[PDB]
């Protein structure tokens, strides 16, 4: 039954051994002895076998069939005698997308130092080195027996061992290896690819591929592609008023969408999830410990959402009426978390706060309305694409023709119908007579198709008919909790808010949506996958906190002084120890007179002003917050006038010395920064390089010495066509993905003192100080970018980012829309490219949209301003003669204006040697629908030469130079 | 009759989000239907569901001659391109095609009622289209106004000297021609004018045959919306309901494809009882409903009205084919 | 609602700072300018906020004379309202409310209603640029005339309405229309700031121009002769109008200097922009029939309320933008009569 099932993936996995590359000529029985008596059987090993033909490494399995004059092979034991043959080389590995090729050190330095390249069957001198590999594979295999053995005995259920090993099997044998061989040994051998003769992807990579292919088609049952949206994101994510209502947001959409992930893994298998990739999530791990399979090894921190808000997954069902079941639960699953979360609202703020008023009862009758609005809130669209099952058939011209046929049928436009014409003959290129087209060969149209599909189906809505009423003051589009009545809304929400002080205001008036997102923090330590995880949300409270997290001149940041305050962490250093403790004493001097005064009143609960000591509001080290008396209680979100206190003047002693205080510590330690940085990033095109499009030719991906051996057709048609992703290969991309977005950026954010909020497959979202904000943005876009960090697998593609630098006072849905125009106007020109924008308390409003790279010379510039080498005036000229300047005399006039405002030569030509770099890649807003320009810009090319045959350069270089200007200001602006 | 009200400032309509002294920063969207058909009940009650029915509103530019400008169709991208959708038998799916690729990003724009008279047929021209820019613009003025915080940044509509906005009114209940009433958000006001019907109306109008049995004789009709629509029978839904078309007097339907971006949310200050009218969500202007029609079209306007509260200017949706 | 108009007009006495902009291209703080077209505006948001406060100090002080006839607003509240009217005087001198007749004209406060008047925007209508003979010149654009064109209709309309649909005139971008005070001898040509102008003969548009003018400001020009302005009109090219707004504005380098080293502070100096003095301002006032509220028996219809508004704002000297005290702001009001 189940358990059958379970036992049939487990076998599924592990029909290749981990180490098949080192001998390919018994690769079977050794994948048979790793699975104990758990073997497959005769037919169950034949269609597994299908089935990982069928899969993909198709432009491997179509071409590890080559017959010219031998059968090509790519080993490590080298004795496989030339009579039948005919060897190339050494194993390597290439990139699944950039087609990077790296070779394996660590693992030919433990193989023996053969004499020769090649061996025969039965030559001399051969005896040794044969009982050298033979010894060494015995190691290999007998490591593995015992990780096997371990997982086998310790999980007693087959789908907890399956889950288990598909979790960490990879993992447990990569520390067995490192703790016998070495840990550089076991980097290189868990890398390993699975079809040595076209190393594009690893060996585990491609036994989950095989295994999620073989758990869709087992049974009858017949593949299908399912991806699931669920939206709208940004609308909802924008409705926030301090920081903690937009991390509720973020995590609580990805917790929903994740609920529908598990469902789907605990239905049909982890693996058959294709995007995102589960292994090694943190969400994954508390799910796991939540079934009792591993316990959570708290090394990823959970605070972050890293789970994005579609999931693409490849599943069997056995009729459309399945399909139809498998949604209804997804809907319902989600549903179910929605409701449960509105029932915890609505019975421990709601009900606790009006326990004995009639309030209650006149809105008892309105809770199954509210219930209904916020589980309707969502848009949740799963679509599903049926995999054809081409007729293959006949003989093997006959097949692929058969294909084609079926792709021409389709009518698809010339375009990509001729891409994958073009990708199913050079697969029919090859010259063998076993090879047959799969069912999978046009996976890479399925995808596209479904992307179209979901993307038009997601449009649809239905949603309830709510009644009249005055609207949340948050959201402003929902009817307000018992919003039927002025009077009545304004009671419920003043009892809610004496109960509530520390989460709700004295004029917030919140929605079903709104308040459950608001509330949202202190449940989830009662919600499935925690309890039992630890500290999921974060200690940032306010957006005002991560602009205080710049370190100041001191090597000390105002964040960290404000712990201090708190008594959360001392501060080690005792030069600034003295007047740190008189600061503290003074702010617990007043907040304790607070406090008491505020206890007098008997307005709300003495445990929530007990601990006024430690959640006092950080925006009070800001000495305009002490004007006087009113604005002090607002600032820690107490109304004087609610509470009539806007008559008490026996405080101003107080609130003098402790301004005197402050100025005394702005002394040395700065004036608190007041703007922070916002930086949303996106992945460059990722449809496209799935589409194949932005993929290059299947040469790259091949191994580099076997295209010449090869016959001449394939040849020419693997140099002159691009290859198409496929289930193996879109997991290794979907494994580079998580590991950036799970392994990089939150330590390079970590590193940065940024705070990241959503960390999902390629975007990317951060609050950091105007500090280390652009720093950290050029690292993560260089990280992306990159392909082989060490040993781990990166993306290897372009993101264009957003960076607002706005001030803490202003409202973060603004702030939030803000960044996403930026990040939008961004992509619109010429992606790769970071648009930067400042955003003054005035409302003053600046633009730069310049490649990744010129914000290291500007900020070099910038550096050169703030020391005073250069006076700032330069600037000015500069922006007065931007409308003027030609590209003749712009290095002329840069020189005269570096020499007059420098203060020496050197310095000087250092400023006009910055300033001619820089200003080169700058993005510029034509008035015609010109992206070629742009196009040029973002790689750095002949477009100077460009350029001069372009026919309105002028324009193109006096925006150039505006731009950078403007940038360059914006940077000084924030060191400033 | 139209009715052309162009606008002496910058106009802001405002946006379901509060503003009043917490979320200063106030931004601006399309004027919609409800807040134009309250000013012209003002202006009909000053000169002398309401009982008269306004079709809808459009943009308009007169430079020289006079043309109204309607919302960019979602079903033309930015290469004016149609989208027409083709379905797919062996796979069982239906998809939208644009004959250039399966992947396309809709035009955001305008069209005007020469666009409209050839876009039914199944083609646009290069001139019947105008970009966002040469209409209006998004002026945000900002610091307007113990009153150290009080500073908010507002968002308006800055239309083109020679753009404004036009309401489209049924023959009859003719009123005051000249004269001035306020529009928006922040107190402001244009200076409206009654024109008669303009020679593009006509020139459609006398053109609906045409179209109309091209349409009945094919087979298939798509339906763009003009305006938004609340098409929701009970609540609020996007899906369209086959007895909506059964009006116009579809036997049957095989197959409905519709394409739109995310729905409108508003509401609405009930004047009679001083609260918040109910909050509605409606599917956005210029989304197109491709539909399989069984059976013909009897209507003989080329418009129609579709869904609730289609007297204030919602649900102008016009018949076209593809 | 507004059931009739008013024309406003202003002219600044000293340079006029007011507001900000969201572009902020070089000056750190600019003056409001309109998106599409870019010339220099006053916001009818900023502008009814020194309307309004101005109404408000006369109604402390009883200088709103209505009809020929002294107002006095503490017993006018009492008249019309009584009950908790003495305590709407205490809320009035408590600095929570506003007196009564203004909110009224000029809307509640703070803390019902909406006022009688809207503040238009106001739009330039002449620009001064220095020139070589004439020393200084008022520069217009066609489309300057034509969007005076049509907002004057609203309350002349009948003389000036026919003479309304003749100003329709079409100029290169070195061409003008200049009066005789401004051309070179001889050379029939103009200089305005460094560039050349061509006049092209003409004799109705400028006459036209200062036509409407006399009729919508009086005979005298904001205390100059109105004979000694039509000599100092120069129509130019949209495109040269446009970028002299921009350019021939004041911009004023600003800094702080501390008195412990005699020195500027670091950091203490940036740059703002004034519009210049002797620009003709326009903005259009609409009014409606206040509330029924209990009002007076002076201000019961729209044409009554607004005779006290155009009264009591008739060569008036308020101040707007942020820069009163360095003596920037002050502006000479004539309403249309
Ligand atoms: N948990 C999350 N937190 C923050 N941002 C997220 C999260 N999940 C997704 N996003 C991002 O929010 C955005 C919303 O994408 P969405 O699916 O709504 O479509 P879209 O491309 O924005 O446009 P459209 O609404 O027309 O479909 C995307 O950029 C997505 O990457
Ligand atoms: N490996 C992957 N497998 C499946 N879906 C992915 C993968 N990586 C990203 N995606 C999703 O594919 C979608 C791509 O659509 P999107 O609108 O973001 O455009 P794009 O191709 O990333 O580029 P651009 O924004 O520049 O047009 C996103 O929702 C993203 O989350
Ligand atoms: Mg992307
Ligand atoms: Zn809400």
């Amino acid at each position: 039954a189940d358990n059958e099932f379970w036992l049939n993936k487990i076998r599924a996995f592990f029909h290749d051994p981990p180490d098949k590359s080192f001998e390919l000529k018994t690769h079977e029985r050794r994948a048979s002895f790793i699975l104990g008596e758990l073997k497959p059987s005769k037919s169950l090993k034949r269609i597994i076998k299908n089935a990982d033909i069928q899969a993909s490494s198709l432009q491997r399995v179509d071409l590890e069939k080559s017959i010219h004059k031998k059968e090509l092979k790519s080993t490590f034991d080298r004795i496989h005698n030339t009579e039948k043959y005919e060897y190339i080389g050494q194993p390597i590995i290439r990139h699944p997308v950039t087609g990077e090729i790296k070779e394996y050190g660590t693992i030919l330095a433990n193989l023996p130092q053969t004499q020769r390249e090649v061996y025969d069957v039965d030559d001399e001198g051969k005896e040794d080195y044969e009982e050298q590999f033979q010894e060494i594979l015995s190691r290999i295999l007998k490591i593995e027996k015992k990780v096997f053995d371990d997982f086998k005995n310790r999980y007693s259920d087959p789908k907890d061992l399956y889950i288990s090993l598909w979790a960490f099997y990879a993992e447990k044998l990569k520390e067995a290896l490192e703790e016998e061989f070495s840990a550089s040994f076991a980097e290189e051998f868990v890398n390993l690819p699975a079809y040595t003769l076209s190393p594009d992807h690893t060996l585990f990579d491609h036994a989950d591929a095989t295994s999620a292919i073989f758990g869709a088609e087992i049974d009858g049952k017949k593949p299908v592609l399912v991806l699931f949206k669920i939206s709208p994101v940004q609308k909802f994510i924008a409705d926030a008023r301090k920081e903690k209502d937009l991390w509720a947001a973020s995590h609580m959409l990805s917790t929903l969408t994740f609920k529908a992930i598990s469902f789907i893994a605990d239905k049909f298998g982890p693996d058959v999830v294709i995007y995102p990739h589960l292994r090694g999530n943190p969400f994954f791990h508390a799910w796991l410990h939540s079934k009792k399979i591993w316990e959570f090894s708290d090394s990823h921190s959970l605070k972050i959402a890293s789970v994005p808000n579609k999931f693409l997954a490849l599943v069997g069902v056995s009729d459309e009426k399945e399909l139809n079941n498998l949604r209804e639960g997804i809907r319902n699953e989600i549903e179910s978390f929605l409701a449960d979360l509105f029932d915890k609202l609505w019975n421990e703020v709601i009900v606790g706060a009006l326990e004995h008023s009639d309030a209650l009862k006149h809105l008892g009758d309105k809770k199954e309305i509210h219930k209904e609005i916020l589980l309707k809130r969502f848009t949740l669209t799963l679509s599903s694409l049926k995999i054809h099952d081409v007729d293959v058939s006949g003989s093997k011209e006959e097949a692929y023709e058969k294909v084609k046929d079926f792709v021409r049928s389709l009518g698809l436009p010339n375009a990509i119908e001729s891409k994958y014409l073009q990708w199913l003959d050079m697969l029919g290129s090859v010259e063998a007579s076993n090879n047959r087209p799969t069912k999978y060969d046009l996976y890479s149209l399925y995808y596209e198709i479904l992307t179209v599909l979901n993307a038009i189906e997601s449009t649809h809505f239905d949603k309830p008919a709510e009644p009249a009423g005055y609207k949340c003051t948050l959201c402003g589009e929902h009817l307000a909790i018992g919003g039927e009545s002025r009077e009545m809304m304004e009671n419920v929400w003043g009892k809610i808010h004496k109960r509530w002080p520390s989460h709700l205001r004295s004029n917030e008036r919140l929605c079903a949506v709104c308040a459950v997102k608001r509330f949202y923090p202190k449940f989830i330590e009662t919600l499935d996958i925690f309890e039992g995880v630890g500290k999921v949300v974060p200690d940032i409270e306010s957006v005002s906190e991560v602009a205080m997290c710049r370190r100041t001149k001191h090597g000390i940041t105002w964040k960290e002084v404000y712990d201090y305050l708190r008594g959360l962490k001392n501060v080690d250093d005792e030069k600034l120890l003295g007047k740190l403790e008189n600061l503290k004493h003074s702010v617990q001097t007043l907040i304790n007179n607070v406090k008491s005064e505020l206890k007098s009143r008997k307005v709300y609960p003495e445990e929530f002003l007990e601990g006024l000591n430690r959640n006092f509001s950080n925006e009070i080290l800001y000495s305009e917050r002490l004007r006087d008396f009113n604005t002090l209680l607002d600032t820690l979100g107490f109304d004087a006038a609610k509470l009539g206190l806007d008559d008490v003047k026996n405080y101003e002693t107080m609130i003098s010395e402790l301004r005197e205080r402050l100025s005394e510590v702005y002394k040395m330690l700065g004036e608190p920064p007041k703007y922070y940085a916002i930086l949303m990033m996106d992945g460059d095109e990722m449809g496209k390089l799935l589409s194949g499009e932005k993929l290059k030719t299947a040469e790259h991906y091949l191994h580099s010495a076997i295209l010449e051996r090869v016959s001449d057709a394939l040849r020419v048609k693997a140099k002159t066509v691009r290859r198409l992703i496929t289930p193996a290969a879109h997991s290794s991309i979907s494994r580079a993905l998580k590991n950036f977005s799970v392994n990089h950026v939150p330590d390079v954010v970590r590193k940065g003192n940024g705070t990241l909020i959503y960390s999902g497959g390629d975007d990317v979202l951060v609050l950091l100080p105007v500090d280390t904000a652009f720093d950290v943005a050029t690292e993560l876009a260089m990280t992306f970018s990159t392909s082989w960090n060490g040993w781990e697998m990166l993306p290897g593609n372009k993101l264009s980012a957003g960076l607002l630098i706005v001030h803490y006072k202003h409202p973060l849905y603004d702030a939030l829309e803000k960044t996403r125009e930026l990040l939008q106007k961004a992509k619109k020109l010429g992606r790769n490219a970071i648009a930067v924008g400042l955003l003054k308390r005035s409302g003053s409003y600046y633009e730069s949209v310049v490649n990744f790279e010129t914000l290291e010379d500007a900020k070099a510039v910038a550096n050169l301003l703030v020391k005073e080498q250069v006076s700032p005036r330069i600037i000015y000229e500069l922006l007065n003669f931007a409308d003027v300047i030609s590209k003749e005399f712009l290095h002329q006039l840069v020189k005269y204006e570096a020499v007059r405002h420098s203060i020496d030569k050197n310095l000087a030509e250092e400023f006009q040697s910055v300033f001619a770099r820089g200003h080169q890649g700058v993005r510029v807003e034509l008035e015609g629908n010109d992206e070629e320009i742009n196009k040029y810009i973002s790689d750095g090319a002949n477009l100077e030469t460009f350029l001069d045959k372009y026919e309105k350069a002028v324009d193109v270089i006096r925006k150039q130079v505006r731009g950078f200007l403007n940038l360059v200001k914006i940077l000084y602006e924030s060191i400033r | 009759m139209i009715l052309v009200m162009k606008p002496y400032d910058s106009l802001l309509f405002r946006e379901p989000r509060p503003f009043d002294v917490n979320n200063h920063v106030a931004r601006t969207i399309l004027p919609l239907p409800q807040t134009l058909a309250g000013a012209v009940r003002s202006a009909i009650y000053v000169k002398y569901e309401p009982e008269f029915e306004i079709l809808g509103h459009f943009f308009y530019r007169y430079d020289g001659k006079f043309e109204l400008l309607v919302e960019s169709p979602h079903d033309v991208t930015q290469n004016l391109g149609l989208v027409k959708p083709h379905r797919i038998d062996k796979l069982g799916i239906t998809i939208l095609m644009d004959s250039e690729g399966i992947k396309f990003r809709p035009f955001n724009g305008f069209l005007k009622f020469s666009g409209l008279i050839d876009y039914l047929q199944g083609r646009i021209a290069e001139d019947s289209v105008v970009e966002r820019q040469k209409i209006f613009k998004k002026e945000r003025r900002v610091g307007i106004a113990t009153k150290e915080e009080h500073f908010y940044q507002v968002e308006m509509l800055r239309f083109s000297d020679d753009c404004g906005i036009a309401v489209w009114v049924e023959d009859g209940v003719d009123f005051d021609d000249e004269g001035i009433l306020g529009v928006g958000g922040e107190r402001r006001f244009v200076k409206f004018e009654k024109r008669e019907e303009p020679e593009c109306i006509t020139n459609l109008r006398s053109k609906w045959k045409k179209i109309r049995d091209k349409i009945n004789e094919t087979g298939r009709l798509k339906i763009y919306l003009a305006t938004p629509a609340i098409l929701g029978a009970k609540g609020y839904s996007s899906k369209l309901d086959y007895d909506l078309l059964g009006d116009i007097g579809i036997e049957r339907v095989r197959s409905v494809n519709f394409i739109g971006g995310k729905p409108v949310i508003f509401s609405g200050w009930d004047f009679v009882t001083r609260k918040p009218k109910p909050t509605r969500y409606a599917v956005p202007a210029g989304s197109v409903y491709f539909v399989e029609f069984e059976g013909e079209v009897k209507l003989d306007m080329p418009y129609l009205k579709l869904g609730k509260l289609t007297k204030l200017g919602y649900g102008l949706c016009f018949m076209g084919v593809w | 609602m507004f059931e009739k108009a008013v024309v406003f007009g202003l002219y600044s006495i000293t340079p006029v700072h007011a507001g900000s902009g969201a572009e902020l291209s070089v000056i750190a703080l600019p003056i409001q300018r309109e998106r599409h077209t870019g010339f220099p505006v006053i916001w009818g948001q900023s502008l009814k906020g020194v309307l309004r406060s101005r109404f408000r100090q006369l109604e402390l002080d009883e200088k709103i004379e209505v009809e020929s006839q002294k107002w006095k607003w503490k017993e006018k509240t009492k008249e019309v309202l009584k009950e908790k009217a003495d305590e709407f005087i205490k809320k009035v001198e408590e600095r929570k409310r506003d007196p009564l007749l203004t909110e009224i004209v000029f809307g509640p406060a703070t803390d019902e209603h909406a006022g009688a008047v809207s503040v238009g925007d106001a739009k330039i209508l002449l620009f001064p640029v220095r020139s070589a003979k004439g020393v200084f010149a008022f520069v217009t654009s066609p489309i300057v005339i034509q969007r005076l064109k049509e907002d004057f209709e609203l309350v002349s309309e009948i003389e000036l309405k026919q003479i309304l649909s003749r100003f329709k005139v079409e100029l290169s971008n070195n061409e003008t229309i200049a009066g005789n005070a401004l051309i070179l001898n001889g050379e029939n040509k103009v200089i305005l700031e460094d560039i050349v102008l061509k006049v092209k003969s003409d004799s109705n548009v400028i006459e036209n121009l200062v036509e409407v003018l006399k009729t919508l400001f009086g005979d005298n020009f904001f205390g100059k002769p109105i004979e000694s302005i039509k000599e100092r009109i120069a129509i130019v090219s949209d495109d040269v109008f446009k970028s002299f707004t921009r350019f021939s504005t004041e911009i004023v380098a600003r800094v702080r200097i501390d008195a412990e080293k005699g020195t500027v502070a670091r950091g203490g100096l940036w740059y703002e922009e004034f519009l210049p003095s002797d620009t003709l301002m326009y903005s259009l006032i609409a009014v409606g029939s206040p509330k029924k509220e209990n009002l007076p028996k002076e201000v019961d219809n729209t044409q009554k309320i607004v005779n006290v508004l155009k009264v009591t704002f008739n060569n008036a000297f308020l101040q707007i933008g942020g820069d009163e005290t360095v003596g920037k702001g002050f502006v000479k009001v004539r309403a249309g009569v």
